[PDB]
Formats: C-alpha cells, structure tokens, sequence
C-alpha cells in the first residue's frame, strides 16, 4: 500500500475537495465522524482505501488531505460543516486576505509568506506514509490563489519530493460562472511555471459542467453545489483505481505511463456517461454499448472540443457497475466502424479497460440518479488544444493593450513574465500540431 | 481485436484490447525569484514614499 | 436583430448574402473581430472553428463544415474513395485516380505504373492527366517531379459527349447546399461550361473547359452560347431534339446519386448534430459526361462561385434554408431535397 | 472580517454621507440609537463591514465626520440618525474654507488634518483586516475638495496598500454655489487621478436633470439630489454588505474593473427612479439608459471598458442572464472588443426599502471624458484671464500648480480618447 496526499488550493479547489471527500466517504462506508464499521483492522492496516485515509488508534479514518486558502471564509465552511470531524485542524490552512484574482499576488506577495507553513503541514502527512506515491492537486486556473499559490507550491513540491508524482485537477475558466475578467492572464501564467512540474493534468471546463447540468439534470441556473457534485463523480471515477482493489492505474506513475507517452502533452480529455436527473420519473438504464458510445459525444466531455479532428495518443475506459468484459469489446468493435477514431502512427490503436463492480455512489438527495453502470473515458486527444487556443486568444486581446498588467507588476512581477509565459503556450500548441495534423 | 493482460479480483477486472499495432529549479533559485519580486515591490513603494515626501 | 461577421471579403456568393441579410432590416453586421455574432461568414483557409459555440446565450452558425476539405481536395478525394467502403475502390462514377508525390519528397507511383502498363499492352486508350495531359507515363511522372506539390494522376475521358453543332466538350456545375440538419439540397439551376473549340483527340489544351482558359486562350468565346455557359433549359431541349431523352433521365439521376453518395459518406466526420455550434456550406460539384451518357465526378469545390444569371436566386435560397432556418425572421422551393 | 472605514468631509460630503448611513442602517435593521431590530440574519451577516460592535449589542458606524466649520455637522448630530455616530468621530474646525481649495488643502485644512488622522488610526486599529477606505465629498467646494484630497494623500502615505475609493460630487453650472467650482474641481481631479484606486463620479447636473425631467420635480433641492446618491451608494455597496456566492473584497473588485490605473472613474446608475412592478427586461433597459445614470455622460458617446451590474430582489436569475446578454449582444459596438466578457452580473436577494427589485449600474466608460472636458473648458475660460486667482495665490499657491492640474486632466481626457478608438 502506497499513500496519496491530496492538496486543495483556493476556493475552487477547497469546494471540489469537499465534494470528493464527501463522496469517498460514502464510497468506502466512512461516516462524517471518521468511523468505519467495515474496517476490521483498528487503528491501522494497508488496505486499498488506506492510500487515501490514515487511521488512529481510536478507529478514526482521516483523509490524507490538506486544504489551503489565502482567505478564510471558504475553509471555515469545512470547519463547521457535516464533515467537520474528518480532518484535524492542522490540515486546514487559511490566510486573512486573498490574492484578489491576481496571479502575482498569490505567487509572490502573499504566497511567499505562507509557503513554508503549507509545506510543513504536508511534511506532517508525508511522515505518516510508509511509501508516498505523490500528490493530487485541485485548484482553479483563474483564481489568484488557485493559479498563483498553486504554481509556487508545485515548484517546491518538486524540490522537496523529487521522486513523487503529481496529478492536477484544474478548473478551466468559463465566463458563464465567473466574474473575473483577468482569468486568461492567470490561466496562462500558471500553466507556464507549472508545465514542467505536473506529470498529468485533468482540465475541467466549467462551461462543460454547466451545460451538462442544464441539459441532463434540468438545472436551469446551476450553482457551485451542482457543478461540484458532478465534478466529484468524474474525479471519483479517475481516482477509484488508487482506492480500490484492481490492476489498472494501480499507482500514480501508471497515469503518466498509460495516458502520457509524450511528456509535454499531458492533458488528457475526460468523458463521462451517463448523467441522469434524479428528479426523473424513472430512466431506462443504458447498456455498455450505449454508455461506451456516449464517450464519443462532445456533449459529455469535460472540455468542449471535437475529437474527430484530432489524433488519439492513449485511450482508457473506466467502468463502474454491472459491466462484463464481453460487452465492452462488443461495444468497441461497433464504435470503430462508426466513429472517427484516428490514433497517431507511433502509438497502438487500443484501449485499456478497467471494470469495478461497485456501481457509482450518488450523494443522497443530490441531483444525479442511481445507475447500474457508468463509464469515464480518459483519452489524450490533440483536439483538447482547442481549449488552449480559445484561452490564448483572450490573453492576446488584452495583452496587446496591456490591460490589467499594472495590477501584476504592482505585486512584484516583471512584465516579461507575461510574454515568456505566452511564448511557452505557443510552444505547447506547436507540439499539438506536430502530433495531430498531417 | 486481441485481449491481453486480463486480471480478475472480487471487486472487478481489467484488460487491454489492441485493435492495431503501431507504425528544474533548486530551493535556492526559488528563493531568489521570490525575493527579487519582493525587492521590486520595495523599490516601487520607496519611489511612492519618495514622491509623497516631496 | 441578429448579428453576423464577414471574414471572406473575396466571396462573391456571401457578399450577396451579406447584402441581402442587411436588406431584411433584422440583420446587423459587426466588425470581423467581434465575437458576439450569430452568423460567421468565415474565411477559406484556417477558419477558427475551435472558437465557435462558446459565447453564452448566443446561438452561433458558420458557413463551412469543418472537415469538408477531405472532399474538396484532389488527393484527399482520391484517398476518400479508395479507402471509404461506402464508395469502394470499384466506384463506377469516379475516374481511375492515383496519388503521386514528387520524387523530391502513401505514394502510388508503382501502383499507377502497373495499371498503365496493362492498358498499353491491351491496345486500350492510355491517356492520363496530372493535376498546371499525356499518354506516356514518362512525361506525366517527369512533370510532377518538376513541381514541388502533391499531384494526382487520373484517367482522361477520351470519349466525352460533344454538343452539336461544334463537336465541342463541356462540363456540368451543380450547386449543393447542406444545412445545419444535414439536409442535402440540389439547386435546380445548373450550368454547362462548354468549350467553344471543336474537340480534337489528336492534340493544345483549349478544346479539352474552364471559363478562364476558354475566355483567354480560346478564339470562339461567346459564339454558340453567351459566355460559354449553357443552362439546363437549353441543354435539356438539346438532349431531347438530338438524343430523344431528357436531362433528368439521362444525366440528372446520376448526378443526384453522386452528390448523395459523397455527402452521406463523410457525414459522421463533419456533422454538427451534437456540436456546440452549427455548420452549413455551399458546394460546387463538377461532372463530365461521355458519349454513353454516363456521368463522371471530376472534383468538388468548397468555395465555389455562381453563374452571374443565378446569383440572385441562389443566394436568396441560401438565406431561406441555411440562415433563416436557424435565425427566423419576423415557393415552390428552388432546391431538390435529396432525402436519406 | 473585511472592514471598511468611511470618511465624509465638508458640507456636501457630510449631508450625502448622513443619508448613506441613514439608508443602509435601515437595511441592516439598525435604529437611530444603534440597536438592531431586524428579523433576518442576512442583515448581520456582513454588518461589521461598515459597523463596529459596542457593548450592549450596539452597532456604531465606522464613520469619521470631518469639516472646517461646525454648521453642517451640528445638523447631522441633531439630524434623524445623529445619535448613531461615534461622538469622538466628529472632527471640525471653525474658520471654514470659504469654498477655497487652497484653504482646505494647505492652510486651514492642514492645521486640522492630524487630529482627523488620529481618529482614522483609531478606527483602523480595531479592524481585524482592513479592506480599505471610502470618502464622500464634493469637488467644487473647499473642505471636502481641498482637505478631502489632503486626507486621501495622507491615508495613502500611512496605509499605502489599502484601497482608497471616493464618492466625488462633480460641480455643474446649473447647480452652482460659486464661480470658483471649476478651479476646485480641477485641483481635486489631479489628486484623485493619482491617489485613489476608484472614484464614483456623481455629476450634480445629472442629479438635477433626473429630479427635473424624470422625477418631475419642479424645483429640485439638494435634499432631492441627495436621495439619488443615497440609493446609488446603497446599491453600489450591496454586495459588500450582504452574502451571496460572490466572494470579493474591494481589491478583487478593483482588479476586475480597472484595466489602466488612471482610468478609474466610474459612471454609477440606478433603476428604477410608482406602485407598478418593474420586469427584469425593464430593469436592464433603464439601467443601461443614459437618463438613469448620474455622470451626465451619454455612454453612446464612448465605449465601456468594464461593466458591473448588481440586481437586488427575488427574481429569475435565468431571466437576468438572458436580459444582460441581450443588452450586450444588441449593443456590442459600445463595448471594447479587446476585453473579453467585460460585463459581469451579481444578484442579491434583499431589495432596497420600498422596492420589490432594483438594479445598480457601475460602468467604466470612456464617455466619462466628457465630464472632464466640461470642467476643463470652464476652468480655461477663467484661467486664461487669471480671474478669481487671488483667492488662491493669497493662500500661497502659484499659477504653475494650476497649469499642472490643468495639463494632467487634459492628458486624462486624451488617454480616454485613445482607448475609445
Ligand atoms: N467548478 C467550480 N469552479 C469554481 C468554484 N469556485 C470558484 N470556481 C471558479 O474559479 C474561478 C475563480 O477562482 P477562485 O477559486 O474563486 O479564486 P481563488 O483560488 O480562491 O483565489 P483568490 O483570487 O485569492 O480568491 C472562476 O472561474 C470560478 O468559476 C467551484 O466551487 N466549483
Ligand atoms: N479525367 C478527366 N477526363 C477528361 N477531362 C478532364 C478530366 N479531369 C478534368 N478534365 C477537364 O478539366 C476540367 C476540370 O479541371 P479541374 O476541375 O481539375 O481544374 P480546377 O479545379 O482548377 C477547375 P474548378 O473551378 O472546377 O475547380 C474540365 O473542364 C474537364 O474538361
Ligand atoms: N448633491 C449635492 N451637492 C452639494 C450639496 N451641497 C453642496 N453641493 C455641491 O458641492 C459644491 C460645494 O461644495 P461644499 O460641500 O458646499 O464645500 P465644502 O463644505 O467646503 O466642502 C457645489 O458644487 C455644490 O453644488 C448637497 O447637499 N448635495
Ligand atoms: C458587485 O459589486 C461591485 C462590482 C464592482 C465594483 C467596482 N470595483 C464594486 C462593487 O461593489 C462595491
Ligand atoms: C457583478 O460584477 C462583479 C462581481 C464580482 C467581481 C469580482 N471578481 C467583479 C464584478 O464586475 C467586474
Ligand atoms: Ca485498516
Ligand atoms: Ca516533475
Ligand atoms: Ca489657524
Ligand atoms: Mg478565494
Ligand atoms: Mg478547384
Ligand atoms: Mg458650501
């Protein structure tokens, strides 16, 4: 058994982390107080869930998680909420005023004064590990803390944990659910100082989650609670192999191996099906073929793009529920003949399949309906570069006029770091085009 | 349409289907970036104070 | 009040669509760089599709199908027919073609030579054309090597149907419009771009039908029909007086079948059914007709123009079935829907 | 605990400031004596933003009342909510400033500034984490203008990293006390351009035209003009004083509104302005209509750099999104195309007193330059003859100082003009 420490940074990270650990507890039969009746080894054990939960002599199952925010109003919720007993106070860290949606303020001004405190709390969780694998980092691209402090933390993690892997779950900015005009600046600044530090990054476009909630859940004006409960479902599908007995994606290194054959192209696309409204009178349960085929519909992708016009480097199918291998291959055979699935020549045309028999757990009273089988597909398409393209465009529009730059310079950042970060985005889009187009 | 590496356990199974074959900065350098930015802020607040003194 | 942007100033078809849209009083044109638009009359090369369908509250529509170049490229159309089971390599309405990369650069040089050697030995007509016409494989391959771009060698129709009087060659241009729903509409009005020179199968590339080669190197332009353009009403009356058959029966059935076969082939690759934006596009199909009244597909154009006499009616139709069908305003259709 | 320290200087500053605390005190359920008597916990949620908690569960505004003459502050202390203000927070002189910017900034005001800053320091030391400052004043008089900007210059010296906002009332000949109001305003704009992060421009002409043309008030008074400013100040601060998914302090709100440091002068707007229900589309049409704006600048004469819209009341947030996008998508030529998504919307479930729902408009438009062109024109018509200059040179000022303020404002105009093209 090897431990995995989760780090939630900024408002988006903290609230998504809240929705994941709420789900992890329902999945592993863990109560809000930390008790687990099923665990028969009290105060210890090297089981599958022990990669994410430590144990105390009193039988408490404590998440191997750390929460970091530069302003306290968001983490104070965790300190008084349903699961206020899961985490001990050291795990929750808060400042007094935020980065004001200013990357430079989170990276330099405020981040400098609190980086050693965070690393000290992380070093505590690391000391409770017999064989630490690495870290899963949750944050937003647009937030000042989510962007600024995350990239600073990522830099130090590579220095203090050189032989550990780092996974990112990054929230891509959507104007529909955001009031930040400068998010393109923060997004591209954080991708520059974090590109050579992340081993595998899962982007989640809030616009994608927003439309799934409206289209499939009949939520007219979705809230963060709706978005986050759905995002925690996908995240749960992705981290399940680390927390449950199995052979696919057993450790964090296997995410890089199976999803990232080329180092600088480490942004896999996530697709999820089915999303059924709990308020439905009653849905006709979909089959293996139907949910598998849904993974090739853009309306179910975490990032809106057209995989028909890119090339696949890796494809990984993760099933939960009543799924048998025979039905998976049968659906795959039918999709090859119908869909447009082009793999790069230097990669094999194939699919790694993982089945977990326990069907997806749904938060009681939530929005998602119980289903007999669900699938999350992880595929590395060059088509996801469309998301970077959109962002780059917005960045260029404002930086040509230097709009809002003074805010960043005023916090100690030099202007050139902008263009140096933008040129790194031009390099990234050059790789995606060498790998995809002919 | 070949299946390989089939592993089964009580809680699930996994395999791989092949359809076709193929064809950093140190702790020292970080402290400098952070301190350099802090110095540029001090120099910019000094010129602001110098301005207010005139 | 809908908004549209124009990114192809050189579009004579959508320059009229833009002129008509504004005439409705319910369409407002914005700067070419304004993102708050409903309709994008986009550029030809490198149209930024990835930035469409991401403006909150705005239903966005574009006049190009992302991926339709697979059909409007000499080398891609060949590769699409030889590898798409829907068309098969035995396709009877497409000339025997081959992809030939210049030797200064897969390639089908050896596969093209095997078939070429079979004709020379079988006393069969062995005249080919590379495409900027020869019966010797040596000249064809040596001409492509002198160029630096990909070329395709396809059979040259040595038995083309000739109009009388004149003994002259021609080609047929049909305009096809596919809307956001992927309905395939065929404009009832075609045009024959005829050669004002008597076809000569023993030699000069003017009697073998572009409007620019006939109006520049041909010395009989505008003699028989105005502008070397014969419309269906005349060409049909000729088919009846000469061959005792109609245009619908002898040619039009085969044309409607080719348009359907090509567009339905690439539908899974270019459809915007479940996409965050919508696509429509106007196509220009170019056919050849041989003395057996068999129709052949020459090429498909993704940014075609329209005959001067038909700019009004066709552009008005593009607005009815492609633009207003998605953004309604506050017949006897000019199109022939090809159901499927 | 993101506390805001409020300052009101001069006649106009204290009269408008008085109505502000009167309006939001009624919204938070605070009575004239400082006792809470509401029914919704949402009122006390962010009550400490503008109020300090005293013994006996009393709430005392975090306000400092400053003037060079006792006249106006005597009325406040004897006004409706006069008892609510901390008695020590009244800092006033006796000589007055004679509508003379120099007296407020250099002579009379300078003699009194330190004692005012001692009170500011007292209020800041009780803040768990000071958000920033806000000043209410006019620019055409002497105290609020001259000494008002003197205070701003000293607050930026002692608190260089705190946000400094102002609600600045701009003079208009149609509502004028003295002919020297252009002199005082130009001298103040020079200070504000340099030393404030955000300024909400309130043009007395717009306030009059609204009372006269829209509200149908035959003979408007300063009391009528101040009601509009109360409502707008309450609307502007709605999202600071109440909860909601919005988690933003003054700085984060400034970062997203101010693309260029000097172009930080906003056009505020309020809707509506009687028993009929106003639909969400109607709220949006008015909020963007020039007649509902207080800067007296026709937005169609410029371009919006950024726009913040705050809706108050129980309404369909789905319908609000639709209407906002409709206004944008139907007038996209009045928004700079080089700032994507520069129009943001916030909602609040608590409406103002007497309104089922309302809207507050905050625009950073380059059309504000017309307000500085008016002041610059009126300034030059007198300054080219050095008319009325002796009142200022008699206080130790030099013409050069005038020429510099003039040049800084003209530059500001030419700056707005380059981003408008
Ligand atoms: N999916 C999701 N996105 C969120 C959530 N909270 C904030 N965001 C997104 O994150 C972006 C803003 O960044 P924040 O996380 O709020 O800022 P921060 O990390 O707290 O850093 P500060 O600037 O200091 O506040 C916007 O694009 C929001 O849409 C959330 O709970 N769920
Ligand atoms: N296989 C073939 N056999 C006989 N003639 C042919 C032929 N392919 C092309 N042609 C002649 O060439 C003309 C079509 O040329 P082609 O379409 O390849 O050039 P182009 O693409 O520049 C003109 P367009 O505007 O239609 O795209 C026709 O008029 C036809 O007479
Ligand atoms: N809106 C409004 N404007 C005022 C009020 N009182 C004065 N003014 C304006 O402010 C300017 C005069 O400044 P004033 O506050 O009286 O000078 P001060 O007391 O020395 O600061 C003139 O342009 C007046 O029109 C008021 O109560 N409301
Ligand atoms: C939503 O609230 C606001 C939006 C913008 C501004 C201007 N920086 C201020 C606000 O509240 C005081
Ligand atoms: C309602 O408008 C806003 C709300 C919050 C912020 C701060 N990110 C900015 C806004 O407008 C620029
Ligand atoms: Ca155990
Ligand atoms: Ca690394
Ligand atoms: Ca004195
Ligand atoms: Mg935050
Ligand atoms: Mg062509
Ligand atoms: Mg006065």
């Amino acid at each position: 058994m090897r431990e995995c420490i989760s780090i939630h940074v900024g408002q988006a990270g903290v609230q998504i982390g809240n929705a994941c650990w709420e789900l992890y507890c329902l999945e592993h039969g863990i109560q809000p107080d930390g008790q687990m009746p099923s665990d028969k080894t009290i105060g210890g054990g090297d089981d599958s869930f022990n990669t994410f939960f430590s144990e105390t002599g009193a039988g408490k199952h404590v998440p191997r998680a750390v929460f970091v925010d530069l302003e306290p109003t968001v983490i104070d919720e965790v300190r008084t909420g349903t699961y206020r007993q899961l985490f001990h106070p050291e795990q929750l860290i808060t400042g007094k005023e935020d980065a004001a949606n200013n990357y430079a303020r989170g990276h330099y001004t405020i981040g400098k004064e609190i980086i050693d405190l965070v690393l000290d709390r992380i070093r505590k969780l690391a000391d409770q590990c017999t064989g630490l694998q690495g870290f899963l980092v949750f944050h937003s691209f647009g937030g000042g803390t989510g962007s600024g402090f995350t990239s600073l933390l990522m830099e130090r993690l590579s220095v203090d944990y050189g032989k550990k892997s780092k996974l990112e779950f990054s929230i891509y900015p959507a104007p529909q659910v955001s009031t930040a005009v400068v998010e393109p600046y923060n997004s591209i600044l954080t991708t520059h100082t974090t590109l050579e530090h992340s081993d595998c990054a899962f982007m989640v476009d809030n616009e994608a989650i927003y439309d799934i909630c409206r289209r499939n859940l009949d939520i007219e004006r979705p809230t963060y609670t709706n978005l986050n409960r759905l995002i925690s479902q996908i995240v749960s599908s992705i981290t399940a192999s680390l927390r449950f007995d199995g052979a696919l994606n057993v450790d964090l290194t296997e995410f890089q191996t199976n999803l990232v054959p080329y180092p600088r192209i480490h942004f896999p696309l996530a697709t999820y099906a089915p999303v059924i409204s709990a308020e439905k009178a009653y849905h006709e349960q979909l089959s293996v073929a139907e949910i598998t085929n849904a993974c090739f519909e853009p309306a179910n992708q975490m990032v809106k793009c057209d995989p028909r016009h890119g090339k696949y480097m890796a494809c990984c199918l993760l099933y939960r529920g009543d799924v048998v291998p025979k039905d998976v291959n049968a659906a795959i055979a039918t999709i090859k003949t119908k869909r447009s699935i082009q793999f790069v020549d230097w990669c094999p045309t194939g699919f790694k399949v993982g089945i977990n028999y326990q069907p997806p757990t749904v938060v009681p009273g939530g929005d998602l309906a119980k289903v007999q089988r669900a699938v999350c597909m992880l595929s590395n398409t060059t088509a996801i570069a469309e998301a970077w393209a959109r962002l780059d465009h917005k960045f260029d529009l404002m930086y040509a006029k230097r709009a809002f730059v003074h805010w960043y310079v005023g916090e100690g950042m030099e202007e050139g770091e902008f263009s140096e970060a933008r040129e790194d985005m031009a390099a990234l889009e050059k790789d995606y085009e060498e790998v995809g187009v002919d | 349409m070949e299946v390989i590496e089939l592993n089964k356990c009580t809680s699930g199974q996994s395999f791989e289907v092949i359809l076709k074959p193929p064809s950093d900065p140190s702790l020292e350098e970080i402290q400098k970036k952070l301190e350099a930015a802090e110095e540029r802020r001090k120099y910019q607040e000094a010129e602001l104070l110098k301005h207010l003194a005139e | 009040m809908y908004t549209f942007v124009v990114r192809d100033e050189n579009s004579s078809v959508y320059a009229e669509v833009s002129r008509l849209l504004l005439a409705t009083g319910q369409w407002k044109r914005l700067r070419k760089d304004n993102p708050r638009f409903n309709l994008m009359l986009g550029e030809r090369n490198r149209l930024p599709f990835g930035r469409l369908g991401h403006e909150p509250g705005l239903v966005q529509l574009v006049n190009y199908y992302r991926g339709a170049d697979k059909l409007c490229r000499k080398a891609s159309l060949v590769k699409l027919i030889k590898t798409s089971p829907e068309l098969s390599e035995s396709c009877t309405w497409f000339p025997e073609s081959y992809v030939i990369y210049p030797t200064n650069l897969t390639d089908e040089r050896e596969v093209f030579l095997a078939a070429y050697n079979r004709r020379r030995e079988g006393r069969e007509g062995n005249v080919w054309i590379a495409k900027g016409i020869s019966s010797e494989a040596s000249e064809l391959l040596d001409f492509i090597d002198e160029q630096g771009q990909v070329h395709v060698i396809q059979k040259y129709l040595e038995k083309p149907l000739l109009l009388e009087p004149g003994h002259r060659k021609f080609d047929i241009r049909s305009w096809v419009l596919v809307d956001h729903l992927y309905n395939i509409y065929l404009y009832r009005e075609g045009v024959l771009r005829t050669s004002s020179e008597p076809y000569n199968s023993a030699n000069d590339k003017t009697c073998h039908t572009n409007h620019c080669i006939q109006k520049e190197y041909s010395k009989n332009y505008g003699r028989y029909e105005e502008g070397n353009e014969m419309f269906f009403e005349e060409f049909n009356q000729y088919l009846m007086d000469a061959l005792n058959t109609t245009l619908e029966n002898s040619i039009l059935l085969q044309i409607k079948h080719i348009i359907r076969s090509c567009l339905m082939c690439i539908e899974p690759a270019i459809s915007t059914k479940h996409l965050h934006y919508q696509s429509f596009q106007l196509f220009g199909f170019d056919f050849m007709v041989d003395e057996e009244l068999k129709v052949w597909l020459i090429e498909v154009n993704g940014a075609p123009a329209c005959a001067q006499k038909l700019y009004a009616e066709l552009c008005q139709g593009i607005v009815d079935v492609a633009i207003s069908s998605v953004f309604p305003l506050a017949p006897t259709s000019i199109f022939i829907k090809l159901h499927h | 605990m993101r506390e805001i320290v409020h300052i009101q200087a001069g006649q106009c500053g204290n009269q408008i400031g008085a109505k502000f605390w009167e309006v939001i005190s009624d919204e938070h359920g605070i009575d004239p004596t400082g006792s809470y008597h509401g029914d919704s916990d949402l009122q006390l949620e962010r009550i400490n933003v503008y109020y300090n908690e005293a013994t006996g569960n009393k709430y005392v505004p975090r306000a400092i009342l400053v003037d060079l003459e006792p006249g106006t502050m005597d009325s406040v202390r004897s006004g409706p909510f006069g008892q609510i203000f901390r008695p020590d927070n009244f800092v006033f002189g006796q000589s007055g400033a004679g509508n003379n910017w120099a007296k407020g900034h250099y002579t009379e005001g300078a003699e009194l500034v330190d004692s005012v800053l001692d009170v500011v320091r007292k209020e800041s030391e009780s803040c768990d984490c000071l958000q920033g400052f806000q000043l209410t004043h006019s620019l055409g008089g002497g105290t609020g203008s001259g000494m008002g900007t003197l205070l701003i210059s000293k607050i930026r010296e002692e608190y260089p990293d705190r946000i400094m906002n102002t609600f600045s009332v701009m003079p208009s000949p149609k509502v004028s006390d003295t002919v020297v109001e252009p002199y005082n305003a130009t001298l103040s704009v020079h200070q504000l351009v340099e030393n404030t992060d955000e300024t909400y421009c309130i043009d007395n002409e717009a306030l009059y035209d609204i009372c006269f043309r829209t509200l149908k008030l035959t003979t408007p008074t300063y009391g009528d003009l101040n009601h509009l400013v109360s409502a707008t100040m309450s609307g502007v601060t709605t999202c600071l004083r109440f909860p909601g998914q919005l988690n933003a302090d003054l700085r984060k709100l400034a970062v997203n509104m101010v693309p260029f440091p000097r172009l930080h002068f906003f056009m505020p707007g309020f809707a509506p302005l009687q028993y009929r229900a106003l639909t969400v589309p109607e709220l949006t049409q008015q909020m963007f209509d020039s007649k509902n704006m207080m800067a007296a600048c026709d937005p169609r004469h410029g371009r919006y750099l950024t726009v913040a819209a705050i809706f108050r009341g129980r309404m369909s947030m789905k319908e609000v999104d639709e209407q906002m996008l409709n206004v944008q998508n139907k007038n996209s030529s009045y928004f700079v195309e080089w700032i994507p998504n520069n129009v943001k919307t916030a909602v609040c479930d608590i409406p103002p007193r007497g309104l089922k729902m309302s809207a507050t408009f905050i625009g950073n438009s380059t059309a504000i330059q017309e307000l500085f062109k008016r002041i610059s024109e009126q300034f030059t018509a007198m300054f080219r003859r050095k008319a009325f200059l002796h009142w200022y040179t008699g206080e130790g000022m030099d013409e050069m100082e005038f020429t510099e303020a003039e040049s800084n404002m003209n530059d500001l105009v030419s700056e707005y003009q380059q981003y408008q093209d």
